Parts: structure tokens; C-alpha cells; sequence
């Protein structure tokens, strides 16, 4: 589920 | 999982049949009802980030997972999101994120929409980036090519590919 986190929040 | 369901999810994702079955087993262990709720979704983000408030961001993410917008995340929605984010092309991952950030689902991410997104991320988690507003200004300065205060999909995709740390982050 780490990939979900990265793809979701990357823009910060 | 039923065979026609199994076959359909395999055909729609970057997973094999066995991998889809293994994910289902994992999904049902963590969420016995098979119908993941807002709260359930929030725990995923409290891990990784246990020291902020992920409520706002977790909601935006729950809404893009909720493909049929019925208020629950069922397995087919879970596995399809997961397919994109773990095995998608860079373009595919950027499309999905564009969809996450385009809150009103027109074809544009406004500065305000991006502000809501970045602020939610900050609430969930360098001086130059120490406020959502500074981060957003930096984003629009790099990506808003026609300077209209909105990002199209193309602007977002190209702007994101221009920046090596974004490329690194979405490897
Ligand atoms: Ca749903
Ligand atoms: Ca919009
Ligand atoms: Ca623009």
C-alpha cells in the first residue's frame, strides 16, 4: 500500500 | 471470488489471476465485510503518517477509489486503483493523480483545488516549501504554461515529467 501513498501524495 | 469476477479483474489490471486472488485474501482479512469505509481507509494513512491528521486527504483519496461513487470501496475498486499505483506507466499514474486533484472533475486543476490538496497533505504530514501556498506557487510557476491559473492534464503530465524528483517518486 506504499505505492498508493506515493502516487496520491507526491505533489507535496 | 467468483470465476467471472476473477477473470474480469485480471483482464482489467496488471495482475495475474493468482495475484488478484491473493489480494482478495489480503483485502478480506483487513476488511472482513469486503466494503471498506472512510474510517477504515484512514488507518492506511495514519500508518506512514501517524503524527498528523489525515482526515481531509484520506477523503479525497477515498473519492477517487470510489469509482462508482456509491460511498464504499469494494474489492474491484481497490484492486484497480492498486493496479495503476503499483504497476501503472508514469502517464497512467499521472492521469490517476490528475483525477485525484481535479476535485470538481472538470478538465482542470485550479490553484484553489491544488491548494486544498496540498493543504490536506500538509495536515497529514524547508522554508521555501514551508507552507501549502508556497508549494502551490512553485507548482504553478513550473507547470501552468499559459498562465491562466489552471492545469490541464497535459500541463500536469508534462510539468510532472519535467521534474526529476517527481519522476523518482513515481518510479
Ligand atoms: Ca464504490
Ligand atoms: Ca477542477
Ligand atoms: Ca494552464
Amino acid at each position: 500500500l506504499e505505492t498508493v501513498v506515493a502516487n496520491s501524495a507526491f505533489i507535496a | 471470488l467468483k470465476p467471472e469476477v476473477v477473470e474480469e479483474l485480471t483482464r482489467k489490471t496488471y495482475f495475474t489471476e493468482k495475484e488478484v486472488q491473493q489480494w482478495y485474501k489480503g483485502f478480506i482479512k483487513d476488511c472482513p465485510s469486503g466494503q471498506l469505509d472512510a474510517a477504515g481507509f484512514q488507518k492506511i494513512y495514519k500508518q506512514f503518517f501517524p503524527f498528523g491528521d489525515p482526515t481531509k486527504f484520506a477523503t479525497f483519496v477515498f473519492n477517487v477509489f470510489d469509482e462508482n461513487k456509491d460511498g464504499r470501496i469494494e474489492f474491484s475498486e481497490f484492486i484497480q486503483a492498486l493496479s495503476v499505483t503499483s504497476r501503472g506507466t508514469l502517464d497512467e499514474k499521472l492521469r490517476w493523480a490528475f483525477k485525484l486533484y481535479d476535485l470538481d472533475n472538470d478538465g482542470y486543476i485550479t490553484r484553489n483545488e491544488m491548494l486544498d490538496i496540498v493543504d490536506a497533505i500538509y495536515q497529514m504530514v524547508p522554508e521555501e516549501e514551508n507552507t501549502p501556498e508556497k508549494r502551490v506557487d512553485r507548482i504553478f510557476a513550473m507547470m501552468d504554461k499559459n498562465a491562466d491559473g489552471k492545469l490541464t492534464l497535459q500541463e500536469f503530465q508534462e510539468g510532472s515529467k519535467a521534474d526529476p524528483s517527481i519522476v523518482q517518486a513515481l518510479s
